[PDB]
């Protein structure tokens, strides 16, 4: 309802003041948080670094174990490999010698039953010789 | 953070690795020789994310170049930039992988991988800021999908702190090199989802699809397969390569781009679609680019960007364009098309533009999204994949290679795994 | 596989293997002196299967002439060829057999063939791959029946990895020498079962008719008979004389002649049929493999069925008529083959034909119908044996009725087992 100009500072390179429409409609003036030392900084930082060097660790331990995967493959391969090798090399040994066995037992019946033939023949040309010569 | 290691293996990696060379080399300036001759400095300014400077003022690639097979190599070595490539970064077995991932990942791959790490290596410590590595390789053969996966663990064991992006080529029926494809990619994407921060999805259903649709060739070649991968591998690339707004590097893409460790398989986009022959076009504007971020036909995964929802999008445009009109153009989509953004990532459409456009283009636009509908790519691998593994199909060749059968069953689920975390955050609503 | 040690004993033995030699000779160029006089390089290509490559370029049958009867040996000596053979290979006793198989078996024989196998050890030992034995013989007499025998076992027991084949002669009331020829036969027949792996049965009766109802020879001699008999025994060794074509050995023509091992009896056959002085279409020659008048074993082939059957034509001819008309002839005539060993026929065809002769046609074949010469002699055998009558002249020798007794089932059996695969049946 009225204005009021309070003149506050003039200076060479100016002047300032206060101009004051209405005053306040509460006199009684009006209805910060220490520190943060070096100290609780740097454990803030190095807590932080930690749970970086934590991650990085951890994602280079799966990797460590994907190493360790690609060189159990490889080895199961090889495994895989000399286990077909030696069961062909067994089964191979085992066909040659049943076979052989069989071809030997084959030849040795074949003379056998020759020889009994050889033994009859005896017997034959013996008992010409009881007949012969025994009676006139 | 500036130099990046790039990495290309097997057949198909080395294919689109090369051509990526040679595009990004003739944007660059860089002849076949590594001389430079362009006309502009801001084709200089940030040549040393993939070029280390040589004595005489010559660039050469910061590319290592990884086989089983050594014939590729030679067709490499032979194609318009094959003498620009270091000749010690070439590593080269003599016995393939015979399309196999066991043997890629275990057995003759196993045997040349130290080979390959002593060039990263040696890459690597010879940088002022490694960023990170960027590798090239398809999921359907062996040496780039096994090997390529060893490498990046190998790579992921060696150095933690850097960033692993990887462009995956996913195998499809329409263009199959091997019988055993759903395998491979599926033990491949498997390996992906543990061990890279981002990947760039590209889909060889969708790009002979855009061949075959689109751009009405009746029988397209891997080359027209491959003219989209080089216009698209240009594209995402655009701001790492070329200065302006944003800088930009590998983790700040990663960081911006992946809400979810897991969810890290983006569904790149591009726009014109043109193919070798096609020497016009006369054509496209800036709210017509813009329009080509929801069309599937402009898709390089094959997904339906309207079957999902992005969860974050990164869009570059490329040549003299109004900058206003873009900024227009992109919140008009995002306010039309709503309902295909996840509405609790706030502002997830991020845009770039430069002003050099790629070669035979005057204007083009790149999208980048990282959308839930790429869910449909991973459910078409597993489907293919069960329908062999049910029978036990070809098991032989990877058991006899010395992997369990667990392998397989461990794979497949880690894929359907993520498939359902993808529709987890389709459904999820701001509450 | 190459050389093959032939034997012949007794006086049937040493006629047809003689006959056999001079007519080889002929058609491998060799003349009595050894010497090679020919022009084609076939008929040298495979001369060390039947001979010793000699001194001068000379060419020596490895032939074994065995005989208790001084006699006959004599009149080899004597003959077209006589002076070919080795003369140290000549093994002849002073006293005959007396066409008793116990003499030849027992007695007599028993006491010369260890002298034989003195001269087969000698001939074998200087073979490079020994095939085995050829022996020429009759079953009805008694050194090429018990003698022939006697050497088959002692040779089996020596080599037994070598194979065994016989060109047996069985005898016939027609062609008949002596009354006890089915005694002797019967008591052979019973050796040849266990002891041989091929034998080519060539039958006195079928010569005889062939000779008298075809070739219309009132009163036919050995010589008119042993005519067919080197004709046969020319054809059925043409593969293992000859280049191709295929490449045929003793062991290999048994493998796939014999599917059970007593069942090794063929019956031969021949095409054309001709008297000694006489100077055809391959479907005429094709048709004589079912007709039983060119059979060398008197059986009807039409009586029984064919396990299975090698035929060789020679001359030159179209090898694409042989095999149309060979097929014709097995599809026409199905019900004469057993169904249970496919492909059960196999054909040769030889550039050089035998002499006199521009085309010729042989059989051999192990059939079902062989059981009719066997029946045959066993009846000859039972009405003998019922009345025991000569069986003194073998008893007298050491042997007891009980191997007449077990020769004679032995035979039957045999008999019964071709029958057994005549009904069987493919299930
Ligand atoms: N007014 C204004 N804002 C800027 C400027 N540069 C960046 N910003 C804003 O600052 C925010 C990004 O912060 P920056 O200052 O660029 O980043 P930084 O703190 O250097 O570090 P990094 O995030 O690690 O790149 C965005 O909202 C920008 O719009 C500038 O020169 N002027
Ligand atoms: N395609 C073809 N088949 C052949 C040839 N030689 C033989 N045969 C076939 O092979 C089978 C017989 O095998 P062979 O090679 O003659 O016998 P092998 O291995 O020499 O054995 P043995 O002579 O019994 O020691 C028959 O089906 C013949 O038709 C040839 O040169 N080409
Ligand atoms: N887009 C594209 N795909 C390719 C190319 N070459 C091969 N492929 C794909 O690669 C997969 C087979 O892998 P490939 O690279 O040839 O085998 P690797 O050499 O064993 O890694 C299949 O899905 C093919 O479709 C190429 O140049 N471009
Ligand atoms: N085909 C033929 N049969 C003969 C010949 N000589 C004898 N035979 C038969 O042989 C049997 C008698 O045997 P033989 O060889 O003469 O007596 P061995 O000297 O004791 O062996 C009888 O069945 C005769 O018909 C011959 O030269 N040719
Ligand atoms: C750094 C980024 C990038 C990516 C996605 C982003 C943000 C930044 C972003 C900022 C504010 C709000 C949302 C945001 N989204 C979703 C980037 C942007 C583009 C256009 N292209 C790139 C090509 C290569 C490397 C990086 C980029
Ligand atoms: C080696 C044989 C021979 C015998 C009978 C055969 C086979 C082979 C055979 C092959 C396939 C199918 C069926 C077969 N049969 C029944 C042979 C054939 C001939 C015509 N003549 C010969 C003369 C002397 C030595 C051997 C022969
Ligand atoms: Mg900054
Ligand atoms: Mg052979």
């Amino acid at each position: 309802a009225d204005m009021e100009v309070i003149e506050l500072n003039k200076a060479t390179s100016g002047q300032s003041w206060e101009v004051i429409l209405k005053p306040p409609s509460f006199d009684g003036v009006p209805e910060r948080r220490r520190d943060p030392s070096l100290e609780e900084i740097q454990k803030k930082l190095e807590a932080a670094e930690e749970r970086r060097k934590y991650q990085e660790a951890e994602l280079l331990k799966h990797l460590a174990e994907k190493r360790e995967h690609e060189r159990e493959v490889i080895q199961k391969a090889i495994e895989e490999n000399n286990n077909f090798i030696k069961m062909a090399k067994e089964k191979l040994a085992q066909k040659m010698e049943s076979n052989k066995e069989n071809r030997e037992a084959h030849l040795a019946a074949m003379l056998e039953r020759l020889q009994e033939k050889d033994k009859h023949a005896e017997e034959v040309r013996k008992n010409k010789e009881l007949k012969e010569e025994a009676s006139r | 953070m500036r130099e990046i290691v790039h990495i290309q293996a097997g057949q198909c990696g080395n294919q689109i690795g090369a051509k990526f060379w040679e595009v990004i080399s003739d944007e660059h300036g860089i002849d076949p020789t590594g001389s430079y001759h362009g006309d502009s400095d801001l084709q200089l300014e940030r040549i040393n994310v993939y070029y280390n400077e040589a004595t005489g003022n010559k660039y050469v690639p910061r590319a290592i170049l990884v086989d089983l097979e050594p014939g590729t190599m030679d067709s490499v070595r032979s194609g318009p930039f094959g003498q620009i490539f270091r000749p010690d970064n070439f590593v080269f077995g003599q016995s393939g992988a015979g399309n196999n991932w066991a043997k890629g990942h275990y057995t003759e791959g196993a045997e040349l991988v130290d080979s390959v790490l002593d060039v990263v290596r040696k890459e690597s410590e010879s940088c002022d800021c490694l960023q990170g590595f960027q590798l090239t390789h398809s999921l359907g053969g062996g040496t780039g999908s096994g090997m390529g996966t060893l490498l990046i663990s190998k790579i992921r064991e060696e150095y933690p702190d850097r960033i692993m992006n990887t462009f995956s080529v996913m195998p499809s029926p329409k263009v199959s090199d091997t019988v055993v494809e759903p395998y491979n990619a599926t033990l491949s994407v498997h390996q992906l989802v543990e061990n890279t921060d981002e990947t760039y999805c590209i889909d060889n259903e969708a790009l002979y699809d855009i061949c075959f649709r689109t751009l009405k060739l009746t029988t397209p070649t891997y080359g027209d397969l491959n003219h989209l991968v080089s216009a698209t591998m240009s594209g995402v690339t655009t701001c790492l390569r070329f200065p302006g707004q944003l800088n930009a590097d590998l983790r700040k893409l990663a960081v911006n781009m992946v809400p979810f460790p897991r969810l890290h398989f983006f569904m790149p986009g591009f726009a014109p679609l043109t193919s070798r022959g096609s020497q016009q076009y006369r054509a496209l504007t800036v709210p017509e680019l813009t329009q080509q971020m929801f069309d599937s036909k402009n898709m390089m995964a094959a997904c339906d960007p309207r079957h999902g929802r992005y969860l974050t999008v990164a869009t570059i445009f490329r040549g003299r364009m109004s900058m206003k009109e873009v900024d227009e153009q992109m919140l008009n989509i995002q306010n039309k098309n709503s309902s295909y953004f996840v509405e609790w990532i706030p502002n997830n459409v991020k845009t770039a533009v430069c002003d050099i456009p790629p070669r035979g283009l005057k204007m083009s636009s790149t999208f980048i999204g990282n959308s839930t509908a790429i869910q449909e790519l991973f459910k078409r691998i597993s489907e293919q994949f069960t329908a062999m593994f049910r029978r036990k199909a070809f098991l032989h060749w990877y058991t006899g290679e010395g992997m369990d059968e667990m392998e397989f069953t461990e794979a497949e689920s880690n894929m359907n795994d993520l498939v359902s975390e993808y529709q987890q955050y389709q459904d999820a609503t701001a509450d």
